[PDB]
């Protein structure tokens, strides 16, 4: 079959030439009256270029405490992604984490944070072995800790990782927050994502039940250096906004005769909710205790 | 050497420290909220503190009265003293005063501080507030409260 | 023309002042300087420029490009100049009497804007379009060695929008005092 | 006692530029939430100080003016009242102060 | 008297080709006769130096010294005709590049003293000046590391030739 350093490459390829599709199609330059809606400095009118400019962009507009603290855009009341180009003119409010409900901010970095930790699973393991990822569970922040689902080769049925194992996760996350990826975004149609993901048959049916709740038949994907996966929600602006990370354990669903389900388990933390490492600790300790949806 | 001296050297001498600090708290009574350089504020807050219980003490105490009538230069303050701020705190064993920092002040860039008495009238103060329980690092341990809770009791 | 008696009461006018002159070939002279003004611009040739436009323009045409670089150029002229109406001042004003002719623009012109740094800022230096702009003319008839320059431009309100910028403009909202609270 | 030898700018550079002698970076600095502005951790916003007393020397002025001479001070509590207001069913015995403003939104009503 | 600085803002530069890529956007600003020290205000202009605008203004607004509020105006009205005259896109896209002062015109006033006698004393004025440049700050240059020290003393080790003879 392909192997995965070309999978990877024509991936990135297949992103490229439909962010170059949707530039194309889009006109030259088009004014977009967005008005800025909230607490701090009410009234500001940006008159942004339509699909290019970003929230990002009003917020360099205004000073650089919007852009480190805002960690999610709300435009027209619903989640937008920090540097999603906006489509159309309309009101905006930048949202941070310490705020009155940062209920969408911290959902956002949940799932944030699972793309990242998912992001290494594939790189960690031999290229002997086979790794395909399941889906990212819509886990409650509440839970203590976030999860993804894997699977892997038929040799690695008794196998479990050690401390040192998920020590190398830990280091290879801590290296993607080191090299410090911003998160990009594509609304894209079913189809193309379909070929896209054509080698996962798990990510198929991920693509299709999106498509099937949207009545558009449209799905989004999320971009991290090479990395593309079919992520549901906005996202966090760049890798560089969590600051403590870790991996807590490996656990394994049932039944595994049909199938074997691996439930890669961690907790995160941003720069902005730096904890002590004695609380931290704890959080660790809960984090490694499995958890599961509702 | 200064072990254990828990009093300011301000002013021109003990004296003028005493008038000082009764021109503050006739103020402070007066006023309900004043603003003065903070180690001023930091003194003063001690004797603003102690005034309401001697005001609790009630004005047919002997003992009150006369307190009262060397603190309170203005006398029309004695009345309401034992009638307005002793009722207010009687429910309230202590912490009768708030004290915060405020920007210093642009003729000396001195270390300004305001303190006031608690129920005022006066429009509230910017109170610093505490981070709220819906964020992420207060969830977590929520989160961790629960599941020790759920522990114990099973 | 016909219907506007105005129009020829002014026109005889101006034959009064100078026997010399002529209708139908104002249009085309008239472009030409219309032309030669815009082209001086590239070079900025001010000394020049006060020959051909009047006093009142000078200040449109040069102060908001006075450190940024104009590459303008005339490509095509779709439609014949037409003299649309002409006017007269009043007699003995000021001791001076003026004569204002209004000419009819639509041709295909170019622009190429950069700014101190060289920078692109307006306009796009290959491809034309289509220009629909009035160009009125006045000269003084009084003075001997007065002469026809480029004195006003008409915007009529039906007039389509110009090109976008390239930048995006945030525009500040009403600024608060402390005890002024926020209203729409 | 008096200098023996001049000192030189090259000295002199050493002394000055110290990196004690420069001012530390504060990072302590913060944007309040409510209306924008600067402020440090430990200090109070000086926007919303500065608004706070601004309503309260109002209130002042109104209490001057309803006192009408020193010595005066009243026996009872205060409430300050804004237009389209009425007392309370607990305000009552009380001295009310009316204010021809609309009640400020951070002056929350008890 | 020297005022360079103004017409610093006056030089146009020739329209770049779309092969070279975008010049930066840079600001001459400079305030005159300031009732101030040029040493004392020497600090407040090396604290900023380097750093952005934004975070500029926020250590010079809780600065204490005087010098500061005057600084603090000259960076706003730096910033304000940076984007209003000199193409600038976003007025938080902005760093400072130089900052410096220089001595003012002085006068010269007498200061009594005991016994009849007498000192001048001399009444400072300085100027500011500020170059604001568009883009992030650089970033500051990463200490030189153990390694970078090995491979140094190794290159002074094979650079040395035999000396004195052929
Ligand atoms: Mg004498
Ligand atoms: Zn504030």
């Amino acid at each position: 079959q392909l192997s995965p350093t070309e999978l990877t490459e024509m991936r990135n390829d297949l992103f490229n030439k439909e962010k170059a599709r949707q530039l194309s199609l889009t006109p030259r330059t088009e004014k977009i009256e967005v008005k800025h809606v909230g607490k701090t400095d009410p009234g500001t009118v940006f008159v942004m270029n339509k699909n290019i400019s970003t929230p990002y962009s009003c917020a360099m507009h205004l000073s650089e405490w919007y852009c480190r603290k805002s960690i999610l855009a709300l435009v027209d009341g619903q989640p937008w992604d920090m540097y999603k180009p906006l489509t159309k003119s309309c009101e905006i409010k930048f949202l941070t984490f310490k705020d009155c409900d940062p209920g969408e901010v911290n959902k956002a970095y949940w799932r944030s944070c699972a793309m990242m930790m998912g992001c290494v699973i594939e790189r960690a393991f031999k290229d002997e072995y086979m790794v395909n990822l399941v889906r990212a569970p819509e886990v409650p922040v509440i839970s203590g800790a976030f999860c993804y689902d894997v699977v892997l080769d038929s040799k690695l049925d008794e196998w479990m990782p050690t401390k040192e194992n998920l020590r190398s996760f830990t280091k290879d996350a801590h290296a993607l927050i080191y090299k410090d990826l911003p998160f990009e975004t594509l609304e894209v149609e079913a189809k193309v994502a379909l070929e896209i993901f054509q080698h996962s048959k798990y990510k198929v049916d991920f693509i299709e039940e999106k498509a099937s709740q949207n009545p558009e038949r449209i799905v989004k994907l999320h971009r991290i250096g090479d990395f593309i996966d079919v992520s549901e929600g906005p996202l966090i602006p760049r890798t560089s906004i969590c600051f403590q990370y870790e991996v807590s354990a490996v656990h394994n669903l049932q039944p595994t005769q049909p199938s074997l389900i691996r439930r890669f388990q961690g907790v995160s933390l941003p720069v902005h909710l730096r904890a002590h490492f004695t609380i931290w600790d704890k959080l660790l300790e809960r984090s490694r205790k499995m958890v599961t949806e509702d | 050497i200064s072990h254990g001296r828990v009093f300011r050297r301000m002013g021109l001498g003990p004296e003028s420290r005493i008038h000082l600090l009764r021109n503050l708290l006739t103020g402070l009574v007066r006023h309900e909220r004043i603003e003065a350089p903070w180690a001023r504020v930091d003194e003063m807050r001690g004797y603003a503190e102690k005034l309401i219980d001697y005001g609790k003490l009630g004005d047919t105490n002997e003992r009150a009265m006369r307190m009262a009538d060397f603190w309170l230069t203005e006398k029309d303050l004695i009345p309401k003293l034992f009638q307005v701020l002793a009722p207010r705190y009687k429910d309230q064993t202590g912490g009768y005063t708030r004290m915060l920092q405020i920007p210093n002040r642009s003729l000396d860039r001195a270390k300004m501080a305001v303190i006031e008495y608690k129920g005022n009238c006066l429009p509230p103060l910017p109170l610093p507030r505490r981070d709220s329980h819906l964020t992420l690092l207060n969830q977590l341990l929520q989160g961790l409260r629960q599941d020790l809770r759920q522990s114990q009791e099973a | 023309m016909k219907k506007t008696m105005a129009s020829q009461v002014s026109i005889r006018r101006i034959k009064d002042y100078d026997a010399n002159f002529k209708i139908k070939d104002f249009p085309e002279k008239a472009k030409d300087i219309f032309i030669e003004a815009h082209l001086c611009l590239n070079n900025s040739d001010h000394d020049r420029l006060h020959t051909l436009v009047t006093e009142h323009c000078f200040p449109d045409m040069t102060w908001d490009i006075k450190y940024k670089t104009v590459r303008w150029s005339f490509v095509e002229s779709l439609e014949p100049s037409h003299v649309v109406q002409v006017r007269c001042s009043s007699m003995m004003n000021q001791g001076n009497v003026y004569g204002q002719i209004t000419v009819r623009m639509h041709t295909r012109q170019t622009l190429a804007i950069y700014d101190r740094f060289g920078r692109l800022m307006y306009g796009q230096e290959d491809v034309p379009k289509d220009v629909l702009e009035y160009v009125v003319f006045e000269k003084q008839l009084t003075n001997p060695y007065g002469s026809w320059r480029m004195h006003t431009k008409i915007v009529p309100p039906w007039a389509p929008p110009k090109q976008p910028i390239l930048k995006t403009v945030m525009i500040p909202g009403p600024q608060l005092k402390p005890e002024e609270e926020y209203e729409e | 006692a008096a200098p023996k030898n001049r000192r030189t700018i090259e000295v002199n550079r050493c002394r000055r530029r110290n990196p004690q002698k420069l001012i530390k970076v504060k990072n302590n600095i913060d944007v309040c939430p409510e209306c924008g502005h600067l402020k440090q951790k430990h200090v109070l916003c000086a926007y919303c100080y500065e608004k706070v007393c601004k309503e309260t020397a109002e209130i002042r002025r109104q209490i001057g003016k309803q006192e009408g001479g020193p010595f005066k001070a009243p026996t009872i509590e205060t409430v300050v009242l804004y237009t389209g207001e009425t007392p309370s069913e607990q305000d009552q015995g009380k001295r009310i102060i009316e204010r021809d403003r609309k009640r400020p939104s951070w002056f929350t009503q008890n | 008297i020297s005022r360079k600085w103004e017409k610093k803002n006056k030089i146009v530069y020739p329209p770049q080709l779309p092969g070279e890529p975008r010049r930066p956007a840079e600001i001459y600003h400079c305030r005159r006769q300031i009732k101030y020290s040029k040493d004392k205000m020497w600090y407040l202009a090396k604290l900023i130096r380097g750093m952005s605008i934004d975070q500029a203004l926020a250590q010079l607004e809780f600065n204490d010294k005087k010098g500061a509020k005057i600084i603090k105006e000259v960076l706003l009205e730096a910033q304000d005709m940076a984007v209003r005259d000199h193409n600038v896109e976003f007025r938080s896209n902005l760093y400072i590049a130089e900052s410096t002062s220089g001595r003012g015109q002085c006068l010269k006033r007498i200061r009594y003293h005991g016994r009849g006698r007498f000192g001048i004393m001399e009444k400072v004025y300085c100027h500011y000046f500020v170059k604001l440049v568009e883009g992030p700050p650089p970033p500051p240059e990463p200490p030189k590391t153990a390694v970078a020290h090995a491979k140094e003393y190794i290159q002074q080790l094979r650079s040395r030739t035999i000396v004195h003879t052929l």
